DNA sequence: TGTGCAACAGCATGATCGCGGCAAGCTGATCGTGCAAAAGTCGTGCCAGC
RNA sequence: GCCGC
């Protein structure tokens, strides 16, 4: 529940911390006033206000109106954090942003085989950077990881030769954004091309519900012996020819 | 405003329940531990590497001793012989020369990784770095005789030495926080130098507190009336903010009226303003005013940005009445700066000159002022 | 005369066929009219801040014998123009000055004064001003303000569709909307009882609000129901006859008229029996006593004997009660109608619901119900009721609201009070009651006669008022504590609230946003845009299907084509090309009056109701020479429908077919051959086109390109054009004709053409001259064209030679196959300009300095830096090159011996100062174009800055000295003429300067009058010019008042060229979009018999399933146009004599089937014919209006005149094999656009970067190096495949496993490929969040 | 024949309402107090190095 | 606000 920083050195308290501060302030004031033998009316008012503050902290907007912040929108409470589409269950878990991922516009490749796809060579060398580092250090071109990183940053020709071997036998996954069915993402053997657009086989367009008027796809790399095999044995385009409907 | 800077880049987490979340950043130790993970090390070697990487400063130097590293491990067969080997392995990382014991170590490690055919590598590998470093710090006129070499070759040997990186490991460091100042108290120049308080936002907080708390209370959807739940909380918030603003404004006003001499004409016209001097002016305790003036900053056309600077309680037993050392310090800086190429500036001579000017200051008092931000120009 | 100078250069061949009654409007007048009615003052309080000032002022403190009298206001002169404001990043505004007087009234003398201080005007706030194009430069941006379409204040009746209770019961409600204040509701429950919902509170019956107006139930009964008199005298108990009301009833007994039987008992009721009874004049007749049993007494009859009486109104009568009333002497008994045939039981039931019968009781009831807090004390309720409605300040219907209110209730008067009276609520309730009874009908809420428009002026006025009211509040208090010495500026001027509210509205508002600057047309569409959202509007989810539908009243007001697609469909609209707004604020469209059988050229503007009332003919109905319809039966619109009517029946005629098409849609040729939903796509995609290196006119147009190009303000238009004197790539100077001039000082026209500059979308806006030298120029001519404009015509794409065929799968789906000749010729190449800024601010360590020297940086990075430390103008920068060198100081006061050693060997700073410099971001390649150093007042001026100052002042004097030179030349000519009149030395006089010592004195009159006056004028002119130049110079060099922290700002501009590439998206203007699939070498493209290859290959399969027939017609017409241009080019190559070239041009221009455009080269200059021929050498620019354009036969005869096949299909050969294709392939010319979607701006790949602190998951989006989101459906697909290990590697490591990420990276570098998965941090965050509640959640073992 | 019980209609409240991507767009903190208690610092005088 | 559905 970290507070948000501001220009200079100022810090702004998040809506979670505001509820805690309100609860603590009310509790402290009630505790101090209870030792002073105050009249029962003020004590009852303080107890009710503390109960309301706790209720607002646990679930804002329940039993009354919702406490709002500087702007006229309710403060996010503990319950506003575990429920709904923006909650952890639907946002952070069951769905997650992942590394080794790419994206660009798709074009058509009619020279392509069914199991092949055209991958821009600029996307690769980034999606496969650890593999390139490993091959560079294995072949004696780079002794330290720093040397391999510097060599990749300069993009010498031997780095392109190493990249081609990395892409020699490693399947890749392409996915289109509204994945109604598992045909939404399919496995392919990447073919390195000069350009900035992914080349897609025309026979899988219907299954993807894709056309070449501005659609984009995402790219994912299965960096595991098990994941590579699963992509080759279960998710390749040449595997799923009949619709499972 | 004649010209306005473009808005700085900002971000906030959208479509996420814990709003603004955060962002990870890479530091020197984070980038060094990344390299440790990707080099072939044993378990004990990895432990030693983590131990000595934790001790690397922001400059990338090794603040703790090697013997202290050996002590920290407290493990048999982990003597300094292997700690040194792991240390050299770590020193040969991407910021070459990082995690070095001292300045000589940085230069020696940096010079090790070269073509070995550099025109003056061996001339400056050990002769200048590993020996007579203090001579290179000085003019090194006698160093030519010491190393049995002409001054001409040394003229570029020291050039290579300077070409070597002074403090490696602060290059990878980012530095996003500029630590800019909003200058809560802008003051301007008028016929009497009026002062003002900006960034109060008290009316802004008042309006928002109204529209939220008093807005909910006035909204008659809820039964009864919420005249005490939040209506008498917004009032307390406004009162607290206004009280703080008034106290700050009054204190800054007293400081400005007392130190108007600083802003007018030359800067070094500070009176030795003690906390009690403003405490009596505002008829309030010094401690409350002190806490107030600890980190509050004022915007000056020429003056420094800092309330605490004006206090300078430095009566210094000056000839006529009293004076301030900060003004005396500026005077000493100006006098020492404008001298002959020899520039004696002897602490006795400087004190005598100051006393002749009318500042009865001890001979050693001037020395501490000079050593605060300068070095004696061959006064020894 | 017939054609203007700019239009004689290249004349479009219009295909016309219908004369135009009126021309097209500016299209940006709306914004201009609104803001002019806002800032401009008015002698009345009708318009201008004047109305708000009169609404608030005068203000007086309570019992303060003090007043604030307001007199006039004035707007100051802006300190910067639009250009300097836009380059400096400030707001273009003006200072507001208002004069007011303070008068002190005498306390001792009633209504008397003792003091009156009328000090000068006071300053509050700054009013942003709109430019000549209708935009607001605030903080150096463009920020158009969009108009809003909301519900007009007034009264509205609805029925909630009659499906609420599932019983088939239709529930009718009435509603009152004011401009500001609380709302009022009247509803019907399924039990048919009046309910009042005040301010959306709980339902309350109408009797309490009825009684709160001092209405007694008896009085209410008479008003609510018509009463009937029952007379019981001498036991006869006669009944008054009302035959009109007695329509449907059953005769319980025999009815006799004057002792004669009229209607028998149970006799069938017939309109005939009622008429017979009415014909016979009959007095009161007796009735059965039992019948009165069901009647309800209306009044409260009093007993003359005792005070006891039957006051129980809304109650029936008993048999024993009859004896009581007979004994009391009640001869006549008043009862209400009690009839249910058309009328019904209302009000009385609501009276039975609630027993409160006193004004105080009703007031306390409403106070308790609306405010559930403390009970009132006869004063809180009394005050609250006044606050709710009919309060001068709290509640106000606008003049529009009052007009609508009176119109809905059928009142003759239009004007009235802004607050509702007692009679208004009575009339609303009566109308609502009558609506259920059968009379009247429910109104449409989506009818355009119920929807009003608010523009920028009215919203600005509303915001100004809130600032006024806010400031007025604070003003009232200090009058109580204000002494006579107090002055208006000291009377709580409070400039803060007014300026705060104004800047809040103008800067951060829903309807305030950046103007789209991709094209001039896109800016025009944004300027003429109508939104249903906003503060007073409706939210997106709160909208429904019927709100977003096309209404029949949308005909000539909003185009039914242009609208966004996904979420905002039907909620954002555009004005039709001819539409205009009413003074009240209702949309209007023009029609031509029809008198007898002939239409007249007089034009009337009719709102939705006005158009519905009359029979309006169609635009495409044929007419005669005298104006009479050729065909008797004509098609018209009568009332939301269409059918055949006689010509005399028509009362109005549509002015133009385009009347129903938006300006953006007006630009689609052959629109009527395109699907409306598909056309929507073409109109939307037309505004995303980016201007290319060179503008190219459309070969096929509609004739609206000139209006859009000129009215957008993108070009330079001669305001008072005379003759062009000097031309340059940056300046145009025009010598104004002497036929019109301003006396004194003469004058010339200076135009500073805009060079390359950034737009809001990072494109380039540039202007190039169209005139050469010594060219005559008329008023309104185009001198220089801006981005995507060609000789004053909108030119937003390029003309491509296209074949419609499949080519080996490279145009599969919507793919586009492009030749290499397109790339080589730099067509579809754009310039993109970016802005980077660096600011230096003082820090706790110290000031932040900008210097060329940088610690720990090699000489290579400083190669391109200036002495100050800035990249040289014209430098080419890539990657992470350094633009501005900046160093921030570090904090250190303890000098360690090593630190002293470091300072000894290295520089004094020893690199203590950190490096915070402006470097080019990765992926950004740019060339230094413009540096804009700004310096604080007092600090040392930057070394580069003086150069900018020198360029500024040099340009200032260069463009300032021209008028001085002309004026001094005129003075010299006058002096020479005077000396010629007497003592002329001719060349001897001309050789000696100063007029040869003013030619001595010569005659006494010349010396005393001529020479003396000439010398005086010379000296005065020289002094004035020197003063003006000095003032300009002093203005140029001035300290920049910056933010208190800010010390220096440096701005750097980069320019790049975008090469066309396959991943790029292209489109035509018929909804046909696609991305490039391949760039083909020139020898591979299909070619015709002459060896000319095509540029583009398009798939034929995209046409028939899209119904894009305008594609094919445009292609055929472009082929014809290029054929005519080819013939002209061939004639020009062989240098044929002008006569036959003129003959061929004439033959081509007058082709068609009775087209209106008449052009004859006979009145054309011989040289002008040559110039026109060279201008249309590439092709003839045809123009086909939207719904009245070219036909197939006309296209075919144009093809014949061009010597081309009539079918539009030619023989093509394969470029790779040389074989002829079997079928003929269509080849022609089509206008193709390049849209703002690029692979470079849409290519991203990440391996590993930064992660969110919460959930330990990678960030999202490019420009942040994020990862692609693996959503829920992706995980469902992986589960369906059965790929468990792929899913585990996506869900755990490589996402949120902090240790798993590093372990996997190390394994991959080692070539192991083993996941070793752990537990995600998001689940730990969830466990902590749940435990932070009262719930204990744990992991068992 | 008047009475008590169980089934039902009307109303109020709660919960839910697709998926990816790109822009432009931005929040503050308060006492205070006097008081000794404690820590800290400044002007001044020491002895050791040149 | 826009793009792909
Ligand atoms: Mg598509």
């Amino acid at each position: 529940r970290p507070l948000v920083p501001l220009d200079g050195g100022r810090f702004a308290t998040s809506d979670l911390n505001d509820l805690y501060r309100r609860v603590i302030n009310r509790n402290n004031r009630l505790k101090r006033l209870l030792d002073l033998a105050a009249p029962d009316i003020i004590v009852r008012n303080e107890k009710r206000m503390l109960q309301e503050a706790v209720d607002a902290l646990l679930d804002n907007g329940r039993r009354g109106r919702a406490i709002t912040g500087s702007n006229k929108r309710p403060l996010k409470s503990l319950a506003d954090m575990i429920k709904g589409k923006q909650g952890r269950f639907r946002q952070n878990l069951l769905g997650k942003r992942v590394d080794y991922s790419g994206r660009s516009v798709i074009t058509v490749g009619p020279y392509l085989r069914l199991h092949q796809c055209g991958l821009p060579k600029k996307m690769a060398l980034e999606l496969f950077k650890p593999f390139i580092y490993g091959k560079l250090e294995l072949r004696g071109l780079a002794t330290t990881i720093k040397a391999a990183k510097k060599m990749v940053e300069r993009e010498e020709a031997v780095v392109w030769d190493i990249l081609d071997e990395v892409i020699r036998e490693h399947p890749v996954l392409l996915n289109r954004a509204p994945t109604l069915h598992r045909l939404g993402i399919q496995a392919f053997e990447p073919v390195l091309i000069e350009g900035k657009a992914i080349q897609l086989h025309p026979l899988v367009c219907a299954a993807y519900n894709a056309d070449f008027d501005g659609d984009q796809m995402a790219v994912h790399v299965p960096l595991t012996l098990e994941a590579q095999l699963e992509a080759r044995a279960l998710m390749m385009s040449t595997n799923n020819i009949l619709s499972p409907a | 405003t004649a010209g306005t800077p473009s808005g700085n880049g900002v971000d906030y987490q959208d479509d996420e329940l814990p709003v603004y979340q955060g962002e990870t950043t890479q530091s020197l130790q984070d980038y060094l531990m990344w390299q440790v993970e990707l080099t072939p090390f044993t378990d004990t070697d990895r432990a030693i590497a983590t131990s000595i990487v934790d001790a690397v400063d922001d400059t990338g130097y090794l603040t703790i001793q090697i013997e202290d590293i050996v002590d920290s491990i407290g493990d048999d067969e982990i003597g300094l012989e292997e700690v040194e080997a792991v240390l050299k392995r770590i020193q040969r990382f991407d910021p070459v020369g990082v995690a070095a014991k001292d300045l000589r170590d940085c230069l020696l490690i940096q010079l090790s990784q070269f073509a070995k055919e550099t025109p003056w590598l061996e001339e400056a590998r050990l002769i200048i770095s590993d020996h007579l470093d203090l001579l290179a710090n000085h003019d090194f006129r006698t160093l030519m005789r010491v190393t049995r070499l002409k001054e001409e070759v040394l003229k570029e040997a020291v050039n290579l030495i300077q070409s070597l990186d002074p403090r490696p490991g602060q290059s990878i460091q980012t530095g996003e926080p500029e630590y800019v100042i909003p200058d809560v108290l802008v003051r301007k120049v008028n016929d009497r130098w009026v002062v003002e308080l900006n960034s109060d936002s008290l009316p802004r907080l008042k309006i928002n507190q109204q529209y939220a708390a008093m807005g909910n209370s006035a909204r008659n959807d809820a039964d009864g009336q919420f005249i005490r739940s939040n209506l008498q909380e917004a009032r307390w918030l406004i009162k607290s903010l206004e009280s703080a603003n008034d106290t700050l404004l009054r204190v800054s006003r007293c400081i400005v009226e007392q130190q108007q001499a600083f802003f007018e004409q030359g800067e070094e016209y500070m009176k030795p303003m003690v906390l009690a001097d403003i405490a009596q002016a505002v008829e309030m305790h010094e401690s409350t005013i002190s806490r107030v003036t600890t980190q509050k900053y004022l915007h000056s056309p020429r003056g420094i940005f800092e309330l605490k600077y004006f206090f300078s309680s430095h009566v210094n037993t000056e000839g006529g009445g009293e004076a301030s050392s900060t003004a005396i310090r500026a005077l000493v800086k100006k006098l020492i700066a404008a001298e002959n190429p020899a520039k004696p500036l002897s602490d006795s001579k400087l004190t005598s000159m100051l006393s002749e000017q009318g500042i009865m200051v001890a001979r050693r008092t001037v020395a501490k002022y000079r050593e605060s931000l300068s070095i004696p120009p061959s006064n020894q | 005369m017939v054609y203007s100078y700019t239009e004689k250069k290249r004349i479009r061949k219009d295909f016309g066929k219908r004369p135009q009654v009126l021309d097209v409007p500016y299209l940006l007048s709306i914004q201009l009219d609104s803001f002019q009615k806002f800032i401009e003052q008015d002698p009345e309080g009708q318009y201008g801040l004047e109305a708000a000032f009169r609404s608030v002022f005068p203000i007086q403190s309570y019992s303060g014998n003090s007043e604030l009298q307001y007199v006039s206001y004035r707007l100051g002169e802006p300190v910067f123009d639009v250009q300097e404001c836009q380059i400096r990043g400030v707001t273009y505004s003006a200072p507001l000055r208002v004069k007011l007087r303070l008068v002190i009234y005498e306390r001792e003398a009633p209504e008397g004064t003792v003091k009156d201080i009328k000090e000068q005007e006071v300053y509050m706030g700054e009013i942003p001003l709109m430019t000549d194009n209708g935009t607001f430069v605030i903080n150096g941006t463009e920020r158009v303000i969009v108009s809003q379409l909301h519900r007009s204040p007034g009264v509205f009746f609805d029925s909630d569709k009659g499906k609420t209770h599932s019983s088939g019961k239709v529930l009718y409600n009435a509603r009152i909307i004011p401009y500001r204040g609380s709302w009022l509701d009247f509803e019907f429950d399924p039990k048919d009882n009046l309910f009042v919902r005040i301010d959306r509170r709980r339902k309350l019956p109408a009797t309490i609000i009825l009684r709160a107006l001092n209405y007694t139930t008896e009085q209410i009964l008479d008003l609510f129901f018509e009463k009937v008199i029952f007379e019981i005298r001498d036991n006869k108990l006669q009944m008054e006859l009302v035959p009109e009301r007695l329509r449907g009833e059953t005769a319980s007994f025999d009815i006799e008229a004057n002792g004669k039987v009229y209607v028998e008992k149970g006799r069938r009721i017939t309109a005939r029996h009622i008429r017979q009874l009415e014909k016979d004049d009959v007095k009161l007749i007796e009735v059965p006593v039992e019948y009165i049993a069901g009647k309800v007494v209306a009044k409260d009859y009093i007993d003359e004997s005792t005070g006891e009486l039957i006051c129980a109104a809304n109650m029936e009568l008993s048999l024993d009660l009859l004896a009581k009333l007979s004994q009391s002497g009640h001869k006549r008994i008043e009862t209400l109608f009690t009839n249910d045939l058309d009328h019904g039981p209302y009000i009385s039931e609501t009276l039975r619901v609630d027993p409160t019968n006193d004004r105080l009781s009703a007031l306390v009831e409403i106070y308790r119900m609306m405010r559930p807090g403390e009970p009132p004390t006869r004063e809180a309720a009394e005050s609250l009721f006044e606050n709710l409605f009919f309060s001068e300040d709290r509640y106000d219907l606008s003049a529009v609201g009052r007009m609508k209110f009176n119109r809905s209730l059928l009142r003759e008067e239009i004007e009235g009070s802004g607050i509702l009276s007692k009679d208004d609520i009575i009339d609303v309730m009566k109308k609502l009651i009558d609506i259920r009874n059968g009379k009247g009908e429910v109104d449409d809420i989506d009818h355009l006669g119920n929807r009003r428009i608010r523009s920028v002026g009215e919203m600005a006025e509303n915001q100004f008022r809130v600032g006024l009211v806010r400031v007025e509040r604070a003003v009232k208090e200090r009058l109580s504590l204000g002494d006579l010495d107090t002055l208006m500026p000291q009377d709580m001027i409070n400039a803060k609230p007014i300026s705060a509210a104004v800047k809040e509205f103008f800067g951060s508002s829903q309807l305030s946003q950046f103007m789209d600057q991709n094209n001039p047309l896109s800016e025009i569409t944004h300027k003429r845009r109508i939104s249903a959202l906003g503060p007073g509007g409706l939210t997106r989810e709160r909208a429904g299907f019927e709100v977003r539908d096309v209404h029949p009243t949308h005909y000539g007001r909003v185009c039914p084509i242009e609208t966004p697609e996904g979420p905002n469909i039907g909620l954002i609209n555009s004005l039709s090309v001819y539409a205009q707004t009413n003074e009240y604020g209702f949309l209007e469209t023009p029609y031509r009056k029809v008198t007898d059988g002939v239409v007249t050229d007089e034009i009337h503007y009719l709102s939705a109701i006005e158009e519905g009332n009359y029979v309006i003919a169609q635009a495409n109905s044929n007419l005669d020479e005298e104006g009479h319809f050729v065909e008797d039966l004509v098609t018209c619109r009568s009332k939301g429908e269409s059918s055949l009517f006689s010509r005399d029946q028509v009362d109005y005629m549509d002015v133009s077919t385009q009347q129903v098409v938006s300006v953006g849609a007006s630009l689609i040729p052959f629109l009527e051959h395109d699907d409306a939903n598909r056309a929507l796509m073409g109109a939307n995609m037309q505004r995303q086109a980016v201007p290319t290196l060179r503008a190219d006119k459309p070969l096929v147009g509609t004739g609206m390109e000139r209006a859009v190009a000129v009215d957008s303000g993108v070009t330079a238009v001669a305001k008072r054009g005379g003759v062009v004197q000097y031309v340059d790539a940056s300046r145009i100077v025009i010598k104004v004709n002497e036929d019109e001039m301003y006396p004194g000082e003469a004058g010339i026209d200076i135009y500073n053409l805009t060079k390359y500059t950034r737009s809001n979308q990072n494109t380039c806006i540039n202007q190039m001259p169209c005139v050469s030298l010594g060219e005559p120029v008329e008023r309104g001519d185009v001198l220089a064209d801006g981005p995507s404009t060609d000789l004053g015509e909108l030119a937003l794409g390029q003309n491509m030679r296209v074949a419609f065929m499949p080519w080996n799968g490279y145009n599969f789906e919507d793919s586009i196959l492009v030749s290499e000749r397109v790339v080589q010729e730099d067509r579809f190449t754009t310039i993109h300009i970016q802005e980077l800024a660096c600011v230096s601010r003082d820090t706790k360590l110290g000031p932040e300095e900008i210097t060329a020297d940088i610690p720990n940086v090699g000489e290579a990075a400083l190669s391109k830096l200036d002495e100050s430390g800035i990249v040289y103008i014209g430098a080419e920068v890539t990657g992470g090159d350094i633009l501005v060198g900046k160093v921030t100081p570090k904090g250190e006061t303890q000098l360690t011996p090593e630190e002293k050693l470091l300072r000894a060997i290295f520089g004094e700073k020893a690199s203590d100062v950190k490096d915070s410099s402006l470097r080019v971001p990765n992926g950004v390649s740019g060339t230094v174009i413009d540096v804009q150093v700004f310096t604080r007042d007092g600090v040392e001026k930057d070394k580069r800055a003086l150069e900018i100052e020198e360029m500024q002042l040099k340009q200032a004097k260069k463009d300032l000295s021209e008028e001085l030179q002309i004026l001094e030349a005129g003075l010299f000519s006058r002096i020479r003429a005077v000396l010629v009149a007497g003592g002329v030395e001719a060349e001897k006089l001309d050789k000696l300067p100063r007029d040869r010592w003013l030619e001595l004195g010569l005659t006494d009159e010349e010396k005393q009058n001529q020479l003396e006056q000439l010398a005086e004028q010379y000296d005065e002119l020289k002094h004035e010019f020197e003063k003006k130049l000095e003032a300009k110079r002093r203005k140029i060099t001035q300290g920049d008042d910056l933010a208190p922290g800010v010390l220096k700002i440096v701005k750097v501009y980069l320019a790049v060229k975008r090469r066309i590439q396959p991943g790029d998206k292209m489109a035509g203007r018929h909804g046909n979009k696609g991305v490039i699939s391949k760039i083909n070498p020139i020898e591979d493209m299909p070619y015709d018999e002459n060896g000319t290859p095509v540029d583009i290959v398009l798939n034929p399969l995209g046409v028939p399933s899209r119904m894009n027939i305008g594609q094919i017609l445009e292609t055929h017409l472009g082929m014809a146009a290029k054929g005519i241009g080819d013939k002209i080019n061939a004639m020009l190559k062989q240098q044929q004599e002008v006569a036959k070239l003129r003959e061929f041009i004439q033959r081509a221009y007058d082709l068609g089937a009775d087209v209106r455009q008449k052009v004859d080269l006979s009145t054309f200059s011989d040289e002008e014919v040559m110039r026109l021929a060279e201008n249309l050498r590439k092709g003839m620019p045809i123009a086909t209006p939207v719904f009245d354009g070219a036909k197939e036969a006309e296209i075919k005869e144009l093809l014949k005149l061009g010597d081309l096949p009539t079918s539009g299909q030619i023989r093509l050969y394969d470029g790779r094999t040389g074989e002829q294709f079997e079928r003929p392939v269509t080849v022609g010319y089509m206008y193709m656009l390049k849209l703002n979607h690029l692979v470079d701006d849409k290519m991203h790949a990440r391996s590993t970067g930064s992660y969110s602190l919460v959930t330990q998951q990678p960030l999202g989006g490019k420009a942040q190096f994020g990862g692609q989101r693996f959503g829920e459906m992706e995980v469902w697909a992986l589960e369906a495949y059965g790929a468990a290990y792929t899913l585990q590697e996506m869900l755990t490591v490589k996402s949120d496993d902090v240790n798993g990420r590093t372990k996997m990276y190390k394994n991959i570098v080692d070539g192991n490929h083993q996941m070793e998965p752990g537990m995600p941090e998001s689940f730990n965050v969830l466990l902590k969040e749940i435990r932070s509640l009262g719930i204990n959640i744990e992991l068992e073992d």
